[PDB]
C-alpha cells in the first residue's frame, strides 16, 4: 500500500526531476515526464502488516505498487 | 506532382485509419488561425487571426526530396537515453513482429573445395588396419543425415569440381620417362559414370588441364553412360586396360555396402593396365574396409594417396593407386589413420556449425537458430523521448538482432505505408541479448529522416557473397574466445581495445564479468548492462595513464595489439614488452593477443597481407592499414622473459573449420577454397595465448626442425596423468608414459 | 545565448529578462527528500 | 530446526529456503520513526 504521505516523497523525488524536463528533451535523453501514477494500480482488499491485523484495514481501490515497480 | 487515383486513395486511406485529429489549432467557422511563430504570412482582410498555441511541437525548415531505394537499406543501430523493461520491450515486439515469417536461404557455401591430400604409401609406419578410426556411431541417423544434406543443397550449384579436384592432384604422379611410364601422354582412360558426359571429359581430351597429356582414347562406362556400355563394378567386366581407371561410382546399408565398395576397387584396381593408375573412390572408409582392402589389393599397386575433395559435407574420399604391379605393398599407415581422422574430425565440426540453420520449406518460427525476425509497423510514429508502440517495438527488435544486419525498408500501399524491419537473428543475439538487463531505444531520427519508399523485405538467411578471407579468419577467433571465455575458473576479463561497440560480449557466457575498453566511446548505452557484469573503461591502454585500478584476472587484445603499434609508432616487440607486464600487474592469470608474426612462414599473401623485410611491418590489403610485427623465434624469448614461470602456446585457425558455426551460423556465405587462405591468414597473425598459472614447456631442440627428435617436457607432479599432444584440432599423440598412439612420428 | 524559439517558454537573450535576488525568496530545488527507514515506511 | 508445522507460515528447515543478498534491497525494518514534539505534532 502507498499511505498518503509515502506519495509526498515519490512525488516530490519525481517533481525534482521533471523540473529538469527542458534539458531532457535538448540533449534527447530522459523518456518524458514521470507521473508516479504510472508505478502504482487500483487494487483493493485489506492491507495490514499481518493477516491478524490486516483485517482492519479494508481498504477500496487504494494506490498500491507492486514489487516489481516498487523496483522501477 | 500529379496526385493520381492510385495516390489519392493512399491517402484518403491513411486519412480514414483512427488516429488523433489534432489539437493545436481549434477550429473557426470565420478565421483559420495561424501561428504567429510560422513561415506562413497572413493576406490582409478579416479571415487569418495569429492564434498561438501554448505548445507547438513543430520547429520551421525544408526538407530536400530524395529518390527510391533502390533495395533495403541496412541501418547502424545508434542508442537513446530511455530505455524499455525486457518485459514491455518484448510483448511490445510480440504484437507487431512477423512470427512465423517465412524466409528464403539462399546459398551458404559459393566457393570451390577444400581438396586435402594424404600419402599412405609414403608414410615409412605400421598402423594396425584393424584400429582405425571406424565410421562415427551418430553419422547414419535422421537427425545428422538430414543435416548433411541440408548443408549440401545449401551450396550454390559439383563433380566439375571434384573430378577436376582429383586430378588436378592425378596430374602430379604422372612419369613422362620410358624407365617406368605412369599416364605417359596418349594414355587410355577408362570412365564410370555419367549424367551429358561427364563436364571433365572435354577437358581431358582438350589437354585442357596443365600437367596431364592428353589421352589417346576415353572409354565410359557406369550405369547411365551413354556413349559406353553400361557396367557394374560390383562385380566383373568384360573390358581391356587402361593407364588411368578412374572410377567415381556411388556406394550408396554398411556391411553390404562394404562389399559393395570392396568389391568395386576390386575390378576397378583389375581394369588398369600393368603399371596403370585406377582411382576408385569410397563413400565410407570405415575401418572394416579398411581391412579388405589393405588385404585384398595388398600387392595390386605400388603408391596410394587418399585425396577428399570437400565440395559439401560427406565422408566420400578418393583413393588412387600408383603403379598396377602384381608384386606391391599397400601397408596401412600411420598418414591413413592421421588423415581418415582429419575427415571425421571435421564432420563433426560441419555439422554442429549447420545445426544452427533451419531446414528448407519451413515458415521461421523462434525455434530455427539462424530464423530471420523482422517486425512490420503501419504508418509508425518513431518519437523521440516517448514509448509509443511503433518506436517501442523498434527496440525489442534490434535487441534481437544487435551483431547481425537490421535492415529497414518502406513499401507504398495504396493503403497505409508499411515499413518491416529484419533482421538476422543469430545465436551471436542470443549471447548478447541475454547479458542485456534492459532493452535500450534507438535514436529514431535517422528513421525519421527517412521518407522514401525502398524495395520490398527479402527475409534471407544467407547474403548472396562470400565473406572476405579476413573474415574468416576474425570469425574464427570469436570462436576461440567463445571456447576460451566459456572457461568456469576465467572470472573477471578485459579487453584492451574492444570495437568501438562491444564485440565481444556476444563471445562470452552471459555470467561472466567482463570490461572492454576503447579510445573511442561506446556504442551502445552502457547503462542497459548490469553494471556489476559489464564494465567500460575510456582511453587507450598504450598509455601508462590508463592502467590505474583496473584489475582483472584476465586480459584478451584480440584486433588491437597491432593497431597500438603502429598508433604508438613503435616497435611490436618493444610494444608487448610494456603490455604484457601491466597485465601481470593488472592481475591477470590468463592472456590472449592476436599478435601478427610470421610463425609458420615469412611467405605473405598477394592480396591479403604483404610483409615488408626492410621494417618489421604488414601491409593487411596493402596500404589499407599498416601494423609492425614480431618473429616467432625473438617476440617468442622476449615474453618468456617476461613470464618466465607462465606456459605458453600459439593457437590458430585449424583446418577442421569447427569455428564454423559463426559463419554458416550467423547466415554468411563462404568459398571452401578459402578455408585454405584464411588458415594460412591465421597462420600470419596467430593468438599468443599465455597462461601464467602453469609451468611451460621445454623444447630441447628450440627452432625445431621436421624429423628430428626432440625433447619435451611437461612438468606435472602426477605420473598418472594422460599425455595427449593435439595439432590442427585433431588429437596425434595420445597416451600415458607406457603406451603412446602417435600419428605425428 | 543565441536564439533557440520553441524549446524551452522563455529565451535566455529575451526581452526584459531581470536577473534581481530578492532577500524574500531563497532559492532552493529539493534536497533534504527523507528516505530513512522509519521515516519512508 | 525442528520442525514446526503451522505456528508461522514458513518452516526454517523448509523445503527450497534460500539466504541470498542482493545489493538491491537492503534490509530495514522502521527506526527512525519521527517522535519529535513539532513533527509529531
Ligand atoms: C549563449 O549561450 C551565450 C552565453 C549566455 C548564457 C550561457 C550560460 C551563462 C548564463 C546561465 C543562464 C542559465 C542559468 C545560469
Ligand atoms: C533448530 O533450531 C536448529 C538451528 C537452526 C536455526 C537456529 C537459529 C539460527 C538461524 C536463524 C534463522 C532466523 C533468522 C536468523
Amino acid at each position: 500500500f502507498v499511505n498518503e504521505g509515502m506519495r509526498e516523497t515519490f512525488s516530490k523525488a519525481l517533481f525534482d526531476i521533471n523540473m529538469w524536463q527542458p534539458l531532457f528533451q535538448a540533449t534527447k535523453t530522459g523518456c518524458g515526464p514521470i507521473v508516479l501514477s504510472s508505478f502504482t494500480t487500483t487494487t483493493s482488499g485489506y492491507v495490514g502488516a499481518t493477516a491478524g491485523d490486516a483485517l482492519d484495514n479494508p481498504v477500496t481501490n487504494g494506490v498500491f505498487i507492486s514489487t516489481v515497480q516498487i523496483m522501477n | 506532382a500529379i496526385p493520381t487515383m492510385s495516390d489519392v486513395r493512399s491517402f484518403v486511406a491513411r486519412l480514414m485509419a483512427e488516429g488523433d485529429p489534432q489539437q493545436w489549432f481549434p477550429y473557426r467557422v470565420d478565421q483559420i488561425l495561424y501561428w504567429p511563430e510560422s513561415p506562413f504570412v497572413p493576406p490582409i482582410g478579416p479571415f487569418y487571426a495569429p492564434f498561438r498555441p501554448v505548445n507547438f511541437p513543430f520547429t520551421t525548415g525544408s526538407y530536400t526530396v530524395v529518390p527510391d531505394a533502390s533495395r533495403p537499406l541496412r541501418l547502424l543501430p545508434q542508442y537513446r537515453n530511455a530505455t524499455i523493461t525486457v518485459q514491455q520491450a518484448d510483448d511490445a515486439y510480440e504484437d507487431t513482429a512477423l512470427s512465423p515469417l517465412i524466409t528464403t536461404h539462399g546459398f551458404c557455401v559459393t566457393g570451390g573445395v577444400f581438396t586435402s591430400i594424404y600419402d599412405i604409401s609414403g608414410d615409412p609406419t605400421a598402423y594396425p588396419p584393424a584400429q582405425l578410426v571406424d565410421a562415427p556411431n551418430d553419422y547414419f541417423d535422421r537427425e545428422r543425415m538430414a543435416r548433411r544434406d541440408l548443408f549440401r543443397r545449401l551450396r550454390a550449384p559439383r563433380s566439375a569440381i571434384k573430378d577436376r579436384a582429383v586430378f588436378d592432384f592425378l596430374a602430379s604422379l604422372v612419369n613422362p620417362t620410358t624407365a617406368n611410364p605412369v599416364l605417359d601422354t596418349s594414355f587410355s582412360m577408362a570412365y564410370l559414370g555419367a549424367s551429358d558426359e561427364p563436364v571433365i571429359l572435354a577437358d581431358i581430351r582438350s589437354g585442357s588441364i596443365p600437367g596431364l597429356p592428353i589421352p589417346r582414347r576415353i572409354v565410359q562406362f557406369g550405369y547411365d553412360v551413354v556413349h559406353g556400355s553400361l557396367l557394374d563394378l560390383s562385380r566383373a567386366v568384360p573390358t581391356g586396360t587402361f593407364g588411368l581407371v578412374y572410377a567415381d561410382l556411388d556406394q550408396v546399408d554398411m556391411p553390404a555396402a562394404n562389399r559393395a565398395a570392396i568389391a568395386m576397387l576390386g575390378t576397378a584396381l583389375q581394369m588398369t593396365t600393368a603399371g596403370g593408375v585406377s582411382v576408385l573412390k569410397v563413400n565410407f572408409p570405415t575401418r572394416a574396409f579398411w581391412t579388405q582392402v589393405f588385404n585384398l589389393y595388398a600387392t595390386h599397386a605400388t603408391t596410394l594417396h587418399l585425396v577428399k575433395p570437400t565440395i559439401v559435407n560427406s565422408s566420400e574420399v578418393f583413393l588412387v593407386f600408383g603403379g598396377r604391379q602384381s608384386n606391391g605393398a599397400l601397408r596401412s599407415t600411420t598418414a591413413l589413420q592421421r588423415a581418415l581422422l582429419s575427415l571425421y574430425a571435421r564432420n563433426a565440426a560441419i555439422d554442429r556449425a549447420v545445426t544452427h540453420i533451419p531446414f528448407f520449406g519451413v515458415p521461421d518460427d523462434g525455434t530455427s537458430d539462424l530464423g530471420i525476425d523482422a517486425v512490420r509497423l503501419f504508418d509508425p510514429m518513431f518519437s523521440d523521448a516517448v514509448a509509443n508502440l511503433p518506436s517501442n517495438a523498434l527496440a525489442s527488435l534490434v535487441s534481437r538482432v544487435v551483431p547481425s544486419s537490421i535492415m529497414f525498408t518502406r513499401v507504398p500501399s495504396n493503403g497505409p505505408v508499411s515499413t518491416t524491419i529484419y533482421g538476422k537473428r543469430t545465436f551471436l543475439s542470443n549471447r548478447r541479448r541475454a547479458r542485456l538487463r534492459d532493452v535500450p531505444m534507438l535514436i529514431t531520427t535517422t528513421l525519421v529522416h527517412q521518407r522514401r519508399f525502398t524495395t520490398p523485405p527479402t527475409f534471407t538467411l544467407f547474403s548472396s557473397e562470400a565473406v572476405p578471407v579476413t573474415t574468416l579468419v576474425a570469425a574464427g577467433y570469436n570462436s576461440f574466445i567463445s571456447e576460451q571465455t566459456r572457461n568456469p575458473n576465467l572470472a573477471h576479463l578485459l579487453d584492451l581495445g574492444t570495437g568501438p561497440e562491444c564485440r565481444i560480449l556476444s563471445l562470452i557466457p552471459p555470467t561472466l564479468q567482463v570490461t572492454m575498453s576503447d579510445s573511442r566511446p561506446c556504442a551502445e548505452l552502457m547503462a542497459s548492462f548490469d553494471p556489476a557484469l559489464t564494465a567500460y573503461v575510456q582511453g587507450d591502454y598504450s598509455t601508462a595513464a590508463f592502467w590505474n585500478g583496473i584489475r582483472c584476472d584476465s586480459a584478451t587484445a584480440i584486433f588491437t595489439i597491432g593497431a597500438a603499434a603502429a598508433a604508438a609508432g613503435t616497435d611490436l616487440i618493444a610494444f608487448v614488452q610494456q603490455l604484457i607486464p601491466r597485465i601481470v600487474a593488472a592481475g591477470g592469470t590468463r592472456m590472449w593477443l592476436q599478435l601478427n608474426t610470421p610463425l609458420y612462414e615469412v611467405s605473405s599473401l598477394p592480396d591479403l597481407i604483404e610483409i615488408d623485410l626492410r621494417d618489421h611491418v604488414y601491409r593487411f590489403n596493402g596500404g589499407e592499414r599498416v601494423e609492425p610485427y614480431a618473429d616467432p623465434v625473438p617476440l617468442q624469448q622476449a615474453i618468456a622473459a617476461l613470464l618466465p614461470a607462465a606456459a605458453l602456446s600459439w593457437h590458430t585457425l585449424s583446418p577442421t573449420c569447427d569455428w564454423l558455426p559463426y559463419i554458416i551460423g550467423v547466415g554468411s556465405p563462404l568459398n571452401l577454397s578459402d578455408i585454405n587462405t584464411a588458415i594460412s591468414y591465421s597462420r600470419l597473425t596467430p593468438i599468443l595465448h599465455i597462461d601464467t598459472t602453469t609451468p611451460p614447456l621445454r623444447v630441447n631442440p628450440v627452432p625445431t626442425p621436421l624429423n628430428q627428435q626432440c625433447a619435451i617436457r611437461i612438468t606435472s607432479l602426477d605420473p598418472a596423468a594422460v599425455l595427449s599432444v593435439q595439432h590442427n584440432g585433431v588429437e596425434v599423440i595420445g597416451g600415458t608414459p607406457g603406451n603412446v598412439i602417435s600419428v605425428a612420428g | 545565448g543565441n536564439v533557440q524559439t520553441s524549446v524551452n517558454t522563455y529565451n535566455i537573450t529575451g526581452d526584459g529578462n531581470s536577473f534581481t535576488p530578492t532577500s524574500d525568496m531563497t532559492s532552493t530545488a529539493a534536497p533534504a527528500i527523507d528516505l530513512k527507514p522509519g521515516v519512508l515506511n
